[PDB]
């Protein structure tokens, strides 16, 4: 089959510990995955049913 | 009672309070006034890792 | 559109550049201005290393392990010029005259004095009567069994400056064996493969493996004369002696006739010392000597930390 | 007179990277800055039946 | 023949010269099969083109 080629990403998906997670890491010793997401789900919108 | 039961060692941002606490410290620590106290000698008095 | 990879070289370059220690301060005495400049740098460094006032003056952030060299002088008959570098040597004490010769001894010289390996030792030493002249009371000290007190271990030799009669010799006493002429090139230590008993395999859940394995040295008066043995073990100073006595028991059974009921000075079967420590989990290496009549196989061991011990009685 | 000699050097490396291999389609690759600090991690699936 | 050419190859230490290429253009030559004349004709029969 004459394809011998695909396409993939060139760089890894970066993840960094921001301040909002850094406070929880410093105090409670736990970090959440992308706190921004859980905050946009829980505190910003009442329902936002999935 | 026992020294380290609920004493967390983690490096929090402590507040610098004006009033003086040092008076009668080692005696009240040895006789046992306050439960769950922790003494750290000079080698172990630093900000803990994260 | 290259991937850029998964790891970054800038980090490695930076952290290793941080890990490099600062360079030694050469002092240039031949030229005046260079001398003055290095002296300025010296006073600034002392100001930078001893003032508790500042913090960058705190430099202790992030070992001295050469050996302690000791030099001995010996006659050119009591030592072959060809004998390999690093063989452990053992020393003897003269009574009145000590400056003339030290009379340091080699294991083959001990095998000769005590009477394949025999032929090699004779091809090194055909007429070893000087060897008998070095110890006048050899025939006396085999019986007085004071032979081990005087034979003090010196360990491996590094260098031997060669002269007609005297020999200059540098010996590793304490610490790892190392040289001097260059940026401290290392050496290794050799013991003949025969007349060496591996006491970790002589009796061979799972036995534990320690980090460090030690070499001991022992001297035994059998009815077939005295003889010397070095033991590669690892267990402990409290167990090596017991295992050694269990080993020698078949040779100990023979000493009922020689022992004297009246005079108790001859009874001791031998003494054990600890020479040094080397890496376990490795083993050792096999090589033959390269001399004219060289047929002896020899074990050689790397990573020798010379920590000599005294002779302890066993029976 | 001091003699200076020259002796030639060669390298047998080959350029190789993870993403350019096809196996990288099997996994999903995220770069975490400080991974040695993380003690433990977990994923919690909730499945309705 | 492909097994034969794969058995060799590899890397060379010198790694400097440019290699012969086909005159029409394109790939540079990989190797040389020295044979006699009869095997030459029979290989031309088995391998045309």
């Amino acid at each position: 089959e004459a394809d011998n080629q695909i396409m993939g990403p060139s760089s890894y998906a970066s993840f960094v510990v921001r301040g909002e997670n850094l406070v929880t890491a410093v105090s409670y010793g736990r970090v959440m995955r992308t706190f921004e997401h859980f905050m946009a789900r829980i505190v910003d919108s009442p329902e936002k049913a999935g | 009672m026992a020294s380290n039961e609920g004493v967390e060692n983690r490096p929090f941002p402590y507040l610098t309070v004006d009033a003086d606490l040092l008076s009668n410290l080692r005696q009240s620590a040895a006789e046992g006034l306050f439960h769950s106290f922790d003494l750290l000698v000079g080698k172990d008095a630093r900000e803990a890792g994260i | 559109m290259k991937v850029q990879g998964s790891v970054d070289r800038r980090r490695l370059q930076r952290r290793i550049a941080g890990l490099l220690p600062p360079p030694a301060r050469r002092l240039n005495i031949s030229r005046g201005s260079e001398f003055t400049r290095d002296v300025r740098g010296l006073v600034e460094e002392h100001a930078q290393a001893s003032s508790l006032s500042a913090a960058a003056v705190w430099r202790a952030g992030l070992g001295w392990r050469p050996p302690v060299f000791g030099d001995f002088l010996i006659h050119a008959s009591s030592f072959n010029n060809a004998e390999a570098t690093g063989t452990p040597l053992f020393q003897f004490k003269q009574s009145d005259p000590f400056s003339g010769v030290d009379a340091v001894f080699t294991p083959l010289s001990l095998f000769i004095l005590m009477n394949g390996l025999t032929r090699m030792a004779n091809l090194l030493y055909d007429s070893p009567a000087t060897l008998a002249d070095l110890v006048p009371d050899f025939g006396r000290l085999v019986a007085d069994r004071r032979f081990h007190n005087f034979i003090t271990p010196v360990g491996p030799l590094v260098e031997n400056i060669k002269s007609t009669y005297l020999n200059k010799i540098t010996t590793v006493v304490h610490g790892p064996v190392v040289s001097k002429a260059i940026p401290r090139s290392t050496v290794k230590v050799t013991v003949p493969q025969e007349a060496f008993v591996d006491l970790d395999a002589w009796l061979s859940g799972l036995q534990p493996c320690p980090a460090d394995a030690r070499l001991y040295v022992a001297l035994t008066y059998e009815e077939a004369g005295p003889r010397f043995t070095f033991f590669q073990s690892s267990r402990g100073h409290c167990q090596i002696m017991n295992i050694l006595r269990i080993y020698y028991s078949p040779s100990i059974m023979h000493r009922y006739a020689v022992v004297q009921p009246l005079h108790i000075e001859e009874l001791t079967f031998g003494a054990v010392a600890c020479l040094g420590t080397f890496s376990a989990t490795d083993g050792w290496r096999r090589s033959a000597f390269n001399y004219r009549g060289s047929s002896l196989p020899v074990v050689e061991i790397d990573s020798f930390y010379s920590n000599v011990s005294d002779w302890e009685v066993i029976l | 007179k001091f003699e200076v000699l020259l002796g030639v050097y060669t390298n047998a490396i080959q350029y190789v990277r993870f993403l350019e291999t096809a196996l990288a389609v099997s996994c999903v690759n995220t770069e975490f800055k400080d991974l040695s600090r993380m003690t433990d991690g977990k994923i919690q699936f909730r499945i309705s039946v | 023949l492909s097994e034969m050419v794969a058995a060799v190859s590899g890397e060379s230490v010198l790694k400097g010269v440019s290699t012969y290429t086909t005159a029409k253009g394109g790939e540079p030559v990989g190797g040389v099969f020295i044979v006699t004349d009869n095997v030459l004709r029979q290989l031309l029969t088995f391998l045309g083109e």
